[PDB]
């Protein structure tokens, strides 16, 4: 997607201590940022990225639309490793950040990182995804945390924010044993999304 | 490697606490590092006092320090420290995790970003301290609090179970001692900041209360037997035996009955020595009570001698050395007329609202509403020409 | 951090730049504006110099969801110590109406940038009453009695306002009233007098 302003959920959640990616899950992320911030602005170079937490009780913005990966890069530094996540606050502070734009051409994308289950209850996704949707603004999600113990609740929800329209959602199911965290998203569609229109 | 010491602890251990074993080990092979630090809490609330805790948990701990977050490495070495009976042992095995931190943080800071490694730090040094009471080096305790203490208030934001452990150590420093007026405040404040968990045996809870109480009837100017009552240590466990008496003394003291604490003392002396050779302490107090409380409640700001005289059974010779000690203590000034037969308190020092107070204050407002009321009416009607 | 608040005196300046900026901002109907405070600190008595607005935007559902631009702030500040370098952020104003449990939060943000604890000025803007409309606020932890394993609150702290020479020559410029809070001659005084009571009454 050319032209286009993204808000990365970065998750520093009790569960992205865990080892499970090389060399620790957390680590990985880390790497994954920067990966993902290069393969955005080489598509275009125009489009900007932003960087909120959804980890600790209160979202925290570490950094707004930037063109530049050191800034964010920076604001990755400042973390909370004892945070837990809350989508439902993340994904509605996401969109308000994103309606500010340099220019208003450019879409509405989150594409989030999700390490551990929506602790957040059924109905309020049921609620949340058919307010995105309505507002032009579709969400990726990144999943490898919710696979370890829960059901795809994610997927319903996808499903309906995917219609015929330029703004397609994706689920996107993360292969969980050791084949590095960035190669899954980098083989994966990035900026190979297609629309539905 | 660590599989053969597991086997051990199996065969020492419960048949009942046979399965948690296995399933330690296996999420630490899957490297669900999240799963392992909630088994380990789990095991150690009922087998701290087994000596599979310390030994497991301990090689556990350190063969995956870094693995699980620092503090809840570093509260699993107290407790184990905790049921040493060799101080020595727990001083020395101190000493290396302090070290091992400085160099820790030069790699976390930077692969993390952020990892707090200052936590572990205080917590060690207040063990340390506790683990010298033990040895009556009751001198080198001291001067590693103050050290401490210092440290700890001008780190800026303190989480809760820090300042936690400062205050169990203090306390404990000052009941060695049995100052009273000492113990009492300090305790207050551990019961207050106390951790939510209940990984604190109910016994352990109680017992401590025990002492509070003790020293509270043996002080000078506790007066908190209802505070006492309001906070939870007392509050959820009313039934026990210990908490006849015990409570009654109290609810003695605060209505200031003298009757109520004769009958309950000639028992409870001789049942604990401590107010046999404080003997004279406790039966100062029931007097103090009394003598504030009649003070208190009268809204007049003088009264006679014959009143406390008759109120509180003791002959008139006797209020003359009883409004004396109190201006000393400061639990009340005033002056004393003889020629008058009056004390004239003019400061009274705060205390607990009870409910039924609550009701007399209103009163007393309502009355002084319709005099500023009055008053405002007349001065609004006369002298009508100018408001300009 | 700095447990030194013990007053606070407050410039007339700020309050007329936190009634203005609210309407040039644009935000009405309980849409908060949030904007930086400046003035001198690790000093007992806290003087409150000027003010600057920040964008803010509030969503309206809720007030723990909002959007606030952390970097805004920084690259404002520098321009505007090298005008006035004494200056140091030391906290944000509230445009009211009245205190939030929700401001605990935001308050904690500010205090990444501030070396002191960040004031919080509830600049109400509605003016009711004639009495001042200023309460102040400061986030303060503190243990407690009852059992509370450890409290966070706002505790409130006495608002008095004095202005500057240059200040106070712009406010006696501007006013063109008899006045009345003069308490100068027998007829301003005798009112002052039953004004007093009834102002005690209501109370």
């Amino acid at each position: 997607m050319v032209l286009e302003a993204t808000v990365l959920v970065i998750d520093n959640s009790e569960y992205s201590r865990n080892g499970d990616f090389p060399r620790t899950r957390f680590e990985a992320q880390i790497d994954s940022v920067e990966f993902i911030f290069q393969a955005k602005r080489n598509s275009n170079p125009e489009n900007t990225v932003g960087l909120i937490s959804g980890a600790g009780a209160n979202p925290r913005v570490l950094s707004t639309f930037t063109a530049e990966f050191g800034k964010i890069l920076a604001g990755l530094h400042d973390t909370q490793i004892e945070g837990k996540l809350h989508m439902a606050t993340a994904l509605q502070i996401a969109q308000l950040t994103l309606k500010h734009r340099q220019n208003k051409v450019q879409h509405q994308r989150i594409v989030a990182f999700v390490c551990s289950p929506i602790s957040d209850s059924r109905d309020e996704l049921i609620r949340l995804a058919k307010t995105l949707k309505k507002n032009n603004v579709a969400v990726d999600i990144i999943n490898f945390g919710e696979i370890e113990q829960n059901t795809e609740l994610l997927d319903e929800f996808i499903a309906a924010v995917n219609n015929p329209q330029e703004e397609t959602s994706h689920l996107l199911t993360v292969t969980p044993g050791p084949r590095l965290l960035y190669e899954n998203i980098a083989s994966s569609p990035i900026i190979l999304e297609e629309g539905s229109s | 490697e660590i599989d053969t010491i597991l086997s051990t602890l199996r065969m020492e251990a419960d048949p009942s606490l046979h399965p948690l074993f296995e399933q330690f080990e296996k999420f630490y092979e899957e490297k669900l590092w999240f799963q392992l630090s909630e088994s380990l809490t789990k095991f150690f609330d009922d087998a701290k006092s087994t000596p599979l805790r310390l030994r497991l948990y301990d090689n556990f701990v350190s063969k995956f320090y870094d693995k699980i977050n620092q503090l809840s490495v570093v509260k699993y070495l107290l407790a184990s420290l905790k049921d040493s009976k060799d101080f020595d042992e727990s001083l020395k095995y101190l000493d290396d995790l302090k070290a091992q931190f400085q160099e820790l943080d030069s790699k976390k800071q930077r692969n993390n970003g952020s990892k707090d490694h200052g936590d572990g730090i205080l917590l060690i040094d207040s063990e340390i301290a506790r683990t010298y009471l033990l040895k009556n080096d009751l001198v080198k305790a001291r001067d590693l609090l103050d050290d401490l203490e210092k440290t700890l208030d001008k780190k800026d934001s303190i989480p809760l179970r820090i300042t936690n452990s400062f205050y169990s150590t203090n306390s404990q420093y000052f009941k060695f001692k049995n100052d009273f007026n000492s113990f009492y405040y300090t305790s207050l404040l551990y019961l207050s900041t106390l951790e939510p968990s209940t990984s604190i045996t109910l016994a352990e809870r109680q017992q401590l209360a025990y002492d509070l109480s003790i020293s509270a009837l043996l002080g000078d100017k506790i007066y908190n037997f209802g505070e006492l009552l309001h906070h939870p240590i007392m509050e959820t466990i009313v039934n026990d035996s210990n908490y006849d008496w015990l409570f009654q003394l109290l609810n003695a003291l605060t209505v200031g009955d003298f009757d109520k604490f004769d009958s309950l003392i000639k028992v409870q002396i001789s049942k604990i020595p401590i107010l046999a050779q404080h003997e004279s302490f406790l039966r100062q107090k029931i007097c103090l009570m009394t003598l504030i409380e009649t003070v208190f409640v009268k809204n007049i700001r003088m009264l006679s001698f014959e009143d406390i005289s008759k109120a509180t059974h003791l002959p008139k010779d006797n209020v003359e050395h009883l409004v004396m000690r109190a201006i000393s203590l400061g639990l009340l000034k005033g002056s004393i007329d003889q020629v008058n037969e009056l004390v004239t308190i003019s400061w009274v020092q705060p205390r607990i609202i009870s409910g039924d107070q609550i009701t007399k204050m209103k009163d007393r407002l309502v009355e002084w509403n319709d005099q500023v009321e009055k008053l405002g009416k007349k001065m609004e009607a006369r002298g009508q020409s100018i408001w300009v | 951090m700095s447990l030194q608040h013990e007053k606070v005196t407050i410039a007339p300046l700020v309050l007329l730049s936190a009634l203005d900026h609210y309407e040039r901002t644009q935000t009405k109907e309980n849409k908060r504006c949030v904007g930086v405070i400046l003035g001198d600190a690790n000093s007992s008595t806290i003087r409150v110099t000027n003010s600057f607005a920040l964008p803010f935007e509030e969503d309206e559902k809720n007030s723990d969801v909002w959007f606030l631009d952390h970097n805004y702030i920084e690259n404002m500040n520098e321009m505007c110590k090298k005008i006035n370098a004494k200056e140091k952020l030391i906290g944000w104003y509230h445009s009211g109406p009245k205190l939030r449990a929700s401001d605990l939060k935001i308050n904690e943000l500010f205090k990444k940038y501030t070396q002191n604890n960040p004031l919080l000025l509830i600049v109400d803007v509605k003016q009711q009453g004639v009495g001042l409309p200023t309460d102040a606020y400061v986030a303060i932890e503190q243990v407690k009695d009852d059992g509370t394993s450890t409290e966070k609150t706002f505790l409130h702290l006495p608002c008095t306002i004095e202005a500057e020479e240059a200040e106070e020559i712009g406010v006696e410029h501007l006013l063109r009233d008899v006045r009345d809070q003069a308490a100068g001659g027998l007829s301003i005084r005798l009112t002052n007098q039953l004004k007093s009571l009834k102002g005690l009454q209501s109370k």
